[PDB]
RNA sequence: ACGGAGGGGUACCACCAGACGUGGAGUCUGCGGCUCAAUCUGACCCAACGCGCGCACCUCACCAGGCCCGGACGCGCGGAGGACCGACAGCCGGGCGCGCUUUCGCGAUCGCGCGGGCGGUGGUGCAUGGCCGCUCCCAGCCCGUGGCGCGAGCCGUCUGCUCCAUUGCGACAACGAGCGAGACCCCGGCCGCGGGCGCCGCGGGACGGCCCGCGCGAGCGGGAGGACGGCGGGGCGAUAGCAGGUCUGUGAUGCCCUCAGACGCCCUGGGCCGCACGCGCGCUACACUGGCGGGGCCAGCCGGCGCCCGCGAGGACGCGCGGAGCCCCCGCCGUGGCCGGGACCGCGGGCUGGAACGCCCCCGCGCACCAGGAAUGUCUUGUAGGCGCCCGCCCCCACCGCG
């Protein structure tokens, strides 16, 4: 129901304006038709998706997939700060990966010593590269020969 | 005096619609008008059989018509009934670019 | 946030006038052939209608005392439910007729209906085009030229491009139908001009030393 | 893409011949700027400019390493003795 | 041109390695045959068979029956001492002043004969234009000067190496050009500027560029950094040609035939859907990697909602406002043609429309079907497959088609 390009999202007009000015940082993550917007600030280690804590999310199986950056990076940093992501787009898994990408970039955007940022980038990308770089491939259109992008209507020679 | 006015622009080519715009906005800097709100593109689509009859492989045409829309409504109090004509004349009238006005 | 049923008014109000344009084009092409009608364009004004025609020699269609043209204006008032006197028609003239296929094809049909031979007429058209400045021109004639069996022969001179997006600008094509005794004779034309409007074809490179 | 139509070759040549000193063998940005420059030539497109520049680079190093056939680099000086 | 001749190349409409199927059952639909008053037709290997954009009326051509001339325009004749056209009532007729028995009305808008028109989903696509398909998911085609041959013709346009590619390097009685290919246009992915009701306008960026090997070379193999690495998906599409299809798309059309008991146009019913039979594209299933009940929850092309009745389908009012299946969680069933499967059939309640033969909902009944033989089709990344959602035609109707 939410497109991912709406002005209300990239700005997060959901939040009340007086507090809005505290969330210095902004960030983005995506996958396929799915978008993640992280407004980040100082805190004591808290996180929220669409007004939902991180543990109580629907991928009871991929909860660790979401939490990966925390464990690979350590805990003191994330304990340092706080978030409130919002996501909108196709599917559940797409949203999961968008979220984890957004978290990684946002936490990695917080440091101020670019040497530390480089060291962390190297540590992280080694585990996986798609936590930092968006996935390019996207749905391909279909043709009138048949009912699929590459498959064709069955041909009878007789 | 003050009326809260709106300007509509419609077109099928992107060049003139992007040329009318520059002229009008350059002309209205004084009266207080401001830039446009580029609206979602309206996509007309038609798929037709490429043949006048059913024969051979089934090949399709894919025609479409794009319509572009720019809306300046930022005249309002800055422009009175008479002064609107001042802005709709100095611009370079193009043979196809209907522009409607409504408070 | 907004209602899509209102802007549909404007959109449907810009589709109607496009269809209005084409009917006029057909009517002209069927009537003003003696004036060398080329095309028509329309500036829908909120006050009236202003129509800008393209004829080789407007004075003909313009008419003594502008009588014929004024007759025409009233006529189109009836069909489009527009008040007359608000349907002003402006004529414009063309200079480089050789650059336009429509005029030449009309001339060719005129010649052919006289029983003029096809070869002489086509090559006259072609040397006309190259005199006016042209990098190519191709002509065709298909039908029952001589015998019951029908075959087509084509004439030409210089290069003509028939592929890509450039074919949508530098290449102007036109066609007609001729109703003769034996049967329909079909003729078509195309002229290639790469230097129109100072537009440069791609795959073209100039170097200075 | 490994397609190199004639146009690219001939144009890259005439350009290297008519303009050497302003260039380098392995660069692609300086050569791209030289091509974009107005005095040298005119390229309606961007992809064409990139391709021509790349071929210019490869010709330039193929030359600088050793003299190349078809190139009027002005090298009689060292052999006119 | 061909070769069950030789030498080089190439492609999931070729194969290897594999996957998903079809052909097996029931059903939707089209196709031949059988039937009828008619079951209107076109197309038959690839290059015909959910294709000629949804048949209750129209569409509509076919079948059984009925009104009208809407016979333009010129010559002769007649005509207001009245040319032509309508109606109350009653019968016959499905019905109509269609027709029959009287008796009133209107008035030259003409009528008769001769010439001559208009119109026709009537025929010829093997008389034609135009438009498509195929040869062709190719890479080929021609010009001026010159030279070789009496000549048809040849060289140019390659018995070498590369390229997806007559794409390029290097030679040669050839030299010099052009089309086609590429270049080009639309879409998407990353970044910048501006602007902004609604994310939409202009630009940058990637080029076989860098390193290493080889190769005179063109270019091949590997490794990097980078949003993207080597033709990412579509559009356009050369010369020449087929007796390919279309006269049933048209004020596109030549020649024939229809032309006042009409193949003209309009109305009432019926048919195009009829069924012992052969097959083409699809849909649903054969179950535990499952069915049922409750709950939670996210798309995009794009997009309209509240209250009250009714189990539901739907309905009465009144305003401008808005997104699903798979999937996940908790439970029941527990290998039984069983709660798998829902064809067929019997009451009933509603919608559309002038009119159900059409379409929805409820209860009940509960056909085959246990992975389908000879044969055969499609396919290399957001692909196959699975799941659902919008538009086209459309008064109602999608197992169809474009997305």
């Amino acid at each position: 129901m939410a497109k991912g390009n709406r002005r209300d999202l990239l700005e997060r007009n959901d939040i009340e304006v007086r507090e809005r000015d505290k969330y210095t940082v902004h960030t983005l993550g995506k996958k396929k038709n799915s978008v993640a917007v992280a407004f980040v600030k100082a805190g004591k280690g808290d996180i929220l998706v669409n007004n939902v804590p991180l543990a109580l999310v629907r991928p009871e199986i991929l909860r660790t997939k979401v939490s990966e950056p925390i464990m690979i990076l350590g805990e003191s940093l994330f304990k340092g700060l706080d978030m409130n992501i919002k996501v909108a787009g196709g599917g559940h898994v797409s949203q999961i990966y968008a979220v984890r990408q957004a978290i990684s970039r946002g936490v990695l955007a917080s440091v101020k010593d670019e040497a530390a940022r480089s060291e962390l980038r190297a540590k992280l990308v080694s585990y996986d590269r798609q936590l930092v770089v968006s996935d390019p491939r996207r749905c391909e259109a279909k043709k009138f020969g048949g009912r699929g992008a590459r498959a064709r209507r069955q041909k009878s020679y007789r | 005096m003050h009326q809260k006015y709106t300007i509509i622009v419609v077109g099928k080519d992107l060049k003139l619609v992007e040329r009318y715009v520059k002229s009008i906005v350059k002309e209205g800097r004084a009266f207080g008008i401001s830039g446009p709100c580029r609206a979602p593109v309206r996509r007309l689509t038609i798929t037709t059989r490429k043949s006048p009859c059913g024969e051979g492989t089934n090949t399709w045409h894919r025609f479409e018509l794009r319509m572009y829309k720019r809306t300046f409504w930022v005249t309002c109090g800055g422009n009175d009934i008479s002064t609107i004509l001042s802005k709709t004349v100095v611009i370079p009238g193009i043979q196809v670019t209907v522009e409607v006005e409504e408070p | 946030i907004v209602r899509r049923d209102e802007e549909n008014v404007y959109y449907s109000k810009y589709l109607n006038d496009c269809i209005m344009e084409a009917e006029l084009h057909e009517f002209f092409s069927r009537e003003l052939v003696d004036a060398g009608y080329a095309s028509c364009s329309l500036c829908r004004t909120i006050d009236s209608i202003c129509v800008i025609i393209q004829c080789a020699e407007p004075e003909v269609v313009m008419g003594d005392n502008h009588y014929r043209l004024h007759k025409i204006e009233y006529l189109l008032a009836g069909r489009f439910m527009c008040d007359p006197k608000n349907f002003n028609i402006w004529v414009d003239k063309i200079i480089k007729r050789g650059l336009s296929a429509e005029i030449m094809v009309d001339n060719l049909r005129a010649k052919l209906e006289e029983a003029m031979p096809i070869r002489r007429a086509a090559y006259s058209i072609i040397r006309t085009a190259m005199r006016a400045g042209a990098a190519g021109c191709e002509v065709i004639v298909a039908g029952k030229l001589r015998a019951q069996r029908a075959r087509a022969n084509k004439f030409k001179e210089g290069c003509l491009i028939s592929t890509g997006h450039p074919k949508r600008i530098f290449l102007a094509e036109a066609t007609r139908h001729i109703k003769m005794r034996q049967g329909v004779i079909g003729v078509k034309v195309r002229i290639y001009n790469p230097n129109i409007r100072g537009a440069v074809m791609p795959d073209k490179i100039e170097i200075g030393a | 893409g490994k397609v190199r139509t004639k146009t690219i070759k001939r144009a890259a040549r005439k350009i290297v011949e008519n303009n050497y000193e302003s260039l380098k063998p392995k660069d692609f940005q300086n050569n791209k700027a030289i091509c974009s420059k107005r005095n040298v030539a005119i390229i309606p497109s961007k992809r064409l400019r990139n391709k021509v520049a790349g071929y210019v680079t490869t010709l330039m190093n193929r030359v600088v390493k050793g003299p190349v056939h078809g190139i009027s680099l002005r090298l009689q000086e060292e052999e006119r003795e």
